[PDB]
Order: C-alpha cells, then structure tokens, then sequence
RNA sequence: CGGGGGCUUCACCGCCCACCAAUUCCUGACAAACUCCGAAUGCUGUAUAAUGUUCACUAACAGUGAGGGCUUGGGUGCUAAG
RNA sequence: ACGCUUGGUAACCGUGCGUAGAGUGCAAUGGCAUAAGGGAGCUUGACUGAGAGACAUACAGGUCGAUCAGGUACGAAAGUAG
RNA sequence: UAAGGUGGUUAUUGCGGCGGGGCUCACCUCUUCCCAUCCCGAACAGAGAAGUUAAGCCCGCUUGCGCAGAUGGUACUGCAGUUUUGUGGGAGAGUAUGUCGUCGCCUUUC
C-alpha cells in the first residue's frame, strides 16, 4: 500500500520557528536520501494513518511547488509525557537502492531488504 | 615486533627520540642490507637532505664488507667536508654499533667531520 | 656453539645391531673400539621388527 | 563514625595557557603523571611538572591519539 | 523482593531527580503498559513493586507475562527513632528505583485489551504515582 | 655430514614437490626445531638437566616459573623446567638417532599418535623415558620422567604437514 | 558445553528423560567515589569600545572574627522543620 | 585456544589470538609498551660550591627548576646521572 | 615510470581477503675470523652469491572488521518574569553517508 502527504517547505529553521510551528498544530519533518536533506512541515493530520497503523506503507511527499518524493518512514520522535509526535525523518527512494524495511509477519516484524518496487506487504 | 623489521623500527624510534639535527650538525643515517650499504645526511628540522653516499659508484674497490664500509665512510666524510659541515650526530638506524657500522664511523672519524 | 659448556664426548659411534648385522655410524655420547670407533651393541635397530 | 579524615589539596591545574607568554623558567602545567607531554622548548621535571626552556608563546596542539604536547614558539 | 545480590558501596547519596525521563518511555516486547504522568520524580520501593506484580499476576491467572521495566537499584537509609540529628548516615532501610515522568513500569503481552486494561488498573492502585494506560502504535 | 639432512635435500624436496601441487622450490615445508622439554614436580632434584645434556650433546636451561598458584605451592621462580632446544645439524643428528633407535623400543610400540598435531603444523609427542636412549646406563639414574618433544616445522596446514614426517623414519600408526 | 536427580542392569559402564545451569548472540535499561563522548556558564591572555582612581604600593590608626532571611547547586535529616 | 609422561587446562614447553584487562614493595588517583614494567655489562651523581625563574602562599614553612666552575660513572659519540 | 632510504599529517592513514612484480629490497648457503645465546648462528655479527618471488616489501580491487560522520529534531543551559514562557548557546545517542590515504627531500632508473 501507499499513502500521500502534502507538506509545506520550511522557510526558517531554528528554535523560534519550531516553537511557532508547534503552537499551530504542525509537525516539522525532514527527508533525506537524495541530493540534499529537505525540511518540510505536516499538519499533524496526514499521520495517524501511517504511524498508528500495524502495516507497512510508503509515503508520497508532495510539497506543491516541488514534486513526488517517494519516501519511506524511517525515524519518529515522541514526547515522553504526552505521546505527541515531535519529529519525523523520511528516506527517499528513486529507482533501486536495495532498501531495508520492517515487514510484519502474517500467520513481530522481520527485517527485509528488497528493491523499492519488490517489497512484500506481509510474509508467510 | 619480532619480524626483523619491526625490531629495527623499535630501535630506530628509541634512537630518534634523542638524536636529531639542524642545518648545522645534521644527522647521519645508515642503512645496511645484504649488500651495498648506504649512508645519508638528513636535516630533520627543515626537511631537505644534504648529501648521500653509497657503495655504488666509480670509487669503491671490491672486497670485504668491513673495508667497503670504511671506504664509504671516508667518501662521505670527504664529500661532506666541502660545503663547510664540520659536526654531525651519528645515529645507527637500528643497527648495533659493531662491524660495518663501526667501520663506517671510524672511516669518517679518521677524516674530519668532528663527532 | 659456545666452547666450554657442551659435552666434548659427542663423537662418532657405531650402532651395530645384533639381529641383522646392520651398522649405523651416528654421533652420540654413548664400550670399546669395534672397527675404527666405539660401538654400542643393542637388540633392535631400525630394521629389526615388523611395523618398520 | 570512621570517616573524618582528608588531606590538603595540592593546588594542581593548568598554569599559563596556550596563548600567553612565558619565560625561561615558568611552570606551565602541574600534574600527577605526564598527561600533558613536553614538546619543543618545553621539558618535564621529576614531579611531572612542565617547565619552559626559552621565552615564547605556549601552544598545546593536542594530537597523536588525543595526547597533549605542550610546546613553546620562541619570540 | 527485588534487590541487587551485591554492590560496591552500601550507602548512596540522595540526589535530585529532574523529570521528563528521555529513555524508557517506549513499549517493547509488549503492547499494553502503564506509564507515569506525574509531575516530579518518585521512589518506587520493592514492597510496592512486589505488591503490584502479585496483584497483576492474580488477575489473568496463567495468560501472558508481566514485564517489569524497572529495578530497585538504590539503597535508602533511615536512622532509628529517638536519636538526635547527626552521628553519620543510618543503616540501609530499603531499596528503591527512581521513576521520572514518562517512564513505563509494567507491560503485558499475552492477554487481550479487555483483560490487560483491568489487570494494569488493578496493579496501578499499589503505586504512589499517577499512571496512564498506554497502548503500542503498531497494534 | 649427517645422513638425514642429505637424504632430505636429495629426495624429500622432489617428493613434496609433486603429490601436493607445489610450484616454487621455496614452498615445500621444512623442519625448524625439535625442542624437547620436561616438567619437574619438585617445588635439589635438577638431575633432569644432566639427563637431557646426555642424549643431545647440548646444554639445557632451567626456565624459572612465572605463575605463583598456591595450589601446588609453586612460589613462582622455581626450577621446574628443562626446555632444551635443537635447531641445527645437532637437531638433525638427534632426530636421526631418535627415529632409528630408541623410538622402536617402547613396550608394545604400535607407532605414534597420528592425531597429535596442533593444527598449525607442529607435532608434539610425549615419551615415557625408558632405558631406550643409548646414552644413559640405567645405573645412577632415579628413573627420570619422560619428555614432551616438539617438532616445529614450516608447514601451514596439518594436511601439508605429516608428509615430511611420513617421508622419514617416524611411523604414524598406519 | 558439563555437573545434581528418576527407571535398565555384574559395570557413578553403554543408555533414555525434567530443573538449577559455563561461553556466545539479540533486546530493555542503572551508578557521587563508571566514562568511548560531552555542553551553557565560569576562568585566563591580547586588542578594541564605554567610565575615570574606583586599581596597585608605603606609613599610622581601628573595628570585626556569635550572623540571619530569600533564589539557585548540593550533603545530612523523613526531597520534614523559621 | 589448540597439542604433550607425570600434569589435573590452574605448574613447564610449542604454535596462534591478544594495546594493556599485567606489573610498577606497601592505600587510592593520575601516568607508563617508541615504557616509568623485565634482563645483562660496567659503576656509585644517593658529588662539592650553588640556585636564572616560577607554583603555593597570615607567618613559620613547602614544591619544581635552567645555566657556570672542580673532579667523576656509563657510552664509540652525542648525551644522561646533584 | 618503478624501486630503496628518511620525515610531516590525531587509523577517512589501521586489520583482513583476492591477483601481479623484482638492476636496488628480501629470503637463501656457511660459522675460520669480529660478535652472542642464563641451551641453541633461532636472534645479533661476519664471510658469499647455487637459487627464488614462496614469504617479508610494493602495487590494483574489496564495505568485509575497524575509523570518521552530517542536516533536522531533542536533552541541557546563561539572562528576564513566572503555572504558563521570551530571547541566545546547543549536546550525546541514532540515521543517510565517507574511507583500502595524503604531502616533502635524496640515490639508481624511463
């Protein structure tokens, strides 16, 4: 399966920017793997269908002015006392990298390495 | 360090820990080997090597290695006493001061090059 | 070697066997002269018994 | 109790730093063991104290597997 | 009771716990757990730990395990009564563990949600911390 | 001058050149040393030194201990060792006489242990010191204990090893 | 890997079975007297920019040497105490 | 770790792996393998007259220390040794 | 171009594996002499050049073990008020990733 995520490229990076971003229900995320790491922001609503689901998805990052990024969820940071998402880190996929992922077994999760288009949804 | 080269590198290290040389009074390194022993005058404070002698030239007569080393020492002494170098600090390069090394040192001491 | 520590009785001696009359001249530290050197008369040499 | 004893401090630490001037006999570092090794124009004493040899500017320049080599640039 | 078999030193100073534990706030090997949502650090003692463990184990008789992601590693002393202030530290009274806001203490893997909520609710009534019931994201 | 050195350099070089897929002459294994040692469980019993400097024609050493394990009351620094080393034509003569006489004189001598190799190419064999060696007279001896002879060679594998030995007088129980 | 325990028997002999269980690998995580790492601040030196004896030295004369509250970092005490 | 009579993987020996887990008389800390740890040869500088300059500093005290002169020990020599 | 000697550079420079080479380097043969083994020409020292790239050594490849390592976020923290916070500094760990070195001086060579 695959999900889509419309983000907004961050124009300022720092502490004041992150504070003003989290004071509006947004989540700063980073995406790396290609030419340079791109920092964007999600509305904290594109998730809850990618993070809290017990399945393996692939995100299609669309910054509007940019293009499809075809990322995979790699890193998540949560708050200790509130369980709120603080930061997400995505890994790009273009055509072939023998990417490594975690796939849930079907009758916890096994690590697999496969081409971007040859990843299984569940192993048996 | 027991491969006949690491053993010599250790000696060279604990000799160079105290032996060095400036433009005046440079260092005299020796290299033995199975044949054709070599010697060289190095300036460790600034890089460039001053001179170098070896038993490969039209000046050495064939014979025993001790006599060859004495001749090489005389040659390097006569070559170094041209520009004005009068003092040297003779190191060993990881070789015991006995035999060809001592012969080279005595051949250099019979000539000038106060050391 | 180092002269003055090792035994100087390390000479050439014969090991003439008794069964097959085989004489082997070796160097060891060991009786009397057999032909031209001391001799050690024994029972079983390298070629005396099976498994050899 | 049985824990009421201690000894006076030896006032160790780092004397003249790596940007200041010293003279022919200025103590540079007081140590317990050669953790700051001597470099150029700097020697070590019996008590592993670093002394200057000539007047100049101190320079630490940690190197060679994280080992301080205090030296003096003459001036 | 849970306590180290031996240790280097007998008496330990009573430090200062600054909250928001940045390590140990995620579920692993279990899908349900209880986490501290207090405002300051606390000392969980071995008696409380054993009481909560046995209370959670009497429920769900033989189904699933009970992972305890904590250990009472530090000794807390107490001088006897009717003694004036100061003749040295007192004898070690008990052993406790530092719990900072966000730390997860108990976990259950086997039982379903309907039983794992009741068991953890029954166990949380023996701890001196405000606890919330957390479930894993991959569930 | 010895027999086995000439025999080696005359036949065994060419023997090991074939049947093993070797190309260079400096690739065939050779015997480096025959160092033989003997332990002493007496923590003035150093007659083993004089015993060992009779069958080799070469002086031995003492090799004071290093570990101070109080189980045996060793008190590290004791004469418990002999450790006489032979790595020359002395070793060639000793190995010659050993393999030709007093090795085939053990009570029910069925050869040697074919699996006594340590995997690196060396061969450690222990003998029980009978009257086998024709250097002692069995008259003024205290029934000295055996030895732990060790042939160190140049061979790299155990398969390549044991061939230089089977090409010599040592029987490997087969 | 091996030791303790049940049956089979001349043979703690050749076996069959369940627990405490060396070494190795994977995870979760503690320490003032642990550190492969490691800040902010503070300290030192040079120059500059603001303020001008506030600095330093000599002589003479003193008093003080029972302190306390509040904020912060700690030890002890029961994360008690004006 | 692998081999070998006593000898037992904890005595000695042989071959590999082993940056330091050993040792440094005696507590702890710091340091040390290009050794401050171990061995062999020769020796007594564990000398005389002394202290450029610093670190601690109520005082009394304390610590490190470079050149020079007179004669020595080792070393082929540099050089080291108060 | 290639090799040998000798230095600077905190392993991105090391360890291992796979192939190639020998005017110089190295094994290699001997112990009368100089020299040495708490036993051994094993090591050191000397006398030689029958053989050899087998090894040491040098080249080319290898992300394998090591070593280095971001951007972003977080912890922590100086100053000001306070339940909140605002201004600056900003880790450690982890991820992507990089690395099979580089810079001089002499002698023989092309």
């Amino acid at each position: 399966k695959s999900i889509t995520i419309k983000g907004s490229e961050r124009e300022s990076v720092g502490k004041v920017s992150t504070k003003a971003l989290r004071n509006a229900g947004a989540v700063p995320c980073v995406l790396y793997g290609g030419n340079q790491a791109v920092h964007f922001s999600a509305d904290a609503a594109a998730f809850k269908n990618l993070v809290y689901t017990p399945n393996a998805h692939t995100v299609v990052i669309e910054l509007g002015a940019g293009k499809s990024f075809n990322a995979i969820l790699q890193d998540i940071q949560v708050h200790p006392v509130t369980d709120k998402i603080l930061h997400i880190d995505f890994f790009q996929l273009f055509d072939d990298k023998e990417i490594t992922m975690e796939v849930p077994v079907k009758i916890r999760k096994l690590k697999v390495k496969a081409l971007p288009a040859n990843i299984p949804e569940f192993v048996e | 360090s027991l491969t006949k080269s690491e053993r010599r590198q250790r000696i060279k290290f604990r000799i160079r820990k105290t032996i060095s040389g400036s433009a005046a009074k440079p260092r005299l390194s020796v290299f033995r080997s199975n044949k054709e022993i070599y010697a060289q005058l190095i300036d460790d404070v600034n890089g460039v090597t001053i001179l170098a002698a070896s038993s490969r030239e039209k000046e050495i007569a064939k014979g025993t290695n001790v006599e060859i080393a004495a001749a090489v020492g005389k040659l390097v002494a006569e070559k170094a006493l041209k520009a004005g170098i009068d003092t040297i600090t003779f190191d060993r390069g990881g070789y015991l001061y006995h035999g060809r090394i001592k012969s080279l040192a005595e051949g250099a001491r019979a000539a000038g090059l106060k050391f | 070697m180092k002269k003055g520590i090792h035994p100087e009785n390390y000479r050439l001696v014969a090991f003439k066997d008794m069964s097959n009359d085989d004489v082997f001249i070796t160097k060891s530290t060991a009786e009397v002269d057999g032909v031209e050197y001391p001799v050690v008369k024994m029972e079983i040499s390298r070629t005396s018994h099976p498994f050899y | 109790s049985k824990n009421g004893r201690e000894s006076e401090s030896k006032r160790l630490g780092v004397k003249i730093y790596g940007g200041q001037a010293a003279i022919a006999g200025n103590i540079i570092v007081r140590q317990r063991g050669s953790k700051h090794n001597p470099g150029e124009n700097v020697y070590i004493s019996k008590d592993h104290t670093l002394h200057a040899r000539v007047a100049g500017v101190v320079k630490f320049q940690k190197k060679r597997d994280n080992k301080s080599y205090v030296s003096i640039i003459p001036f | 009771m849970l306590q180290p078999k031996r240790t280097k030193y007998r008496k330990v100073q009573k430090g200062r716990m600054k909250g928001n534990s940045q390590r140990g706030h995620e579920l692993s090997n279990g899908m349900f757990g209880i986490k501290s949502v207090h405002e300051d650090g606390m000392f969980l003692t071995s008696r409380q730990i054993e009481a909560a463990r046995i209370a959670a184990t009497r429920y769900m008789k033989r189904e699933g395990q009970l992972w305890i992601k904590i250990f009472p590693d530090k000794p807390i002393t107490k001088k006897p009564l009717e003694v004036r202030m100061g003749k040295g530290k007192g004898a070690v009274e008990y052993w406790w563990a530092v719990v900072k806001p966000g730390r997860i203490m108990f976990e259950v893997g086997g039982v379903p949600l309907s039983v794992a909520k009741e068991a953890l609710r029954l166990a949380a009534q023996k701890l001196p911390v405000k606890t919330k019931f957390v479930v894993a994201r991959d569930f | 001058t010895p027999r086995l050195k000439e025999e080696y350099k005359s036949r065994v070089i060419s023997a090991l050149k074939e049947e093993f897929g070797y190309t260079n002459v400096m690739q065939v294994p050779k015997l480096e040393k025959i160092v033989l040692s003997r332990g002493v469980g007496a923590a003035l019993i150093d007659y083993a030194v004089d015993e060992l400097t009779k069958i080799t024609g070469q002086k031995a050493v003492i090799t004071k201990a290093r570990k101070s394990v109080a189980g045996f009351k060793i008190r590290q620094g004791y004469p418990i060792g002999c450790k006489v080393t032979l790595r020359g034509e002395r070793m060639w003569e000793f190995f010659e006489r050993l393999i030709t006489i007093a090795v085939p004189r053990i009570r029910d001598f069925r050869g040697l242990s074919a699996k006594s190799f340590d995997g690196r190419g060396n061969y450690s064999m222990g003998v029980r010191e009978q009257i086998i060696f024709p250097e002692i007279d069995y008259d003024k001896v205290d029934r000295v204990r055996g030895m732990d002879i060790t042939f160190v060679t140049t061979a790299k594998t155990d398969k390549e090893a044991k061939s230089l030995l089977a090409e010599l007088g040592l029987p490997f129980k087969k």
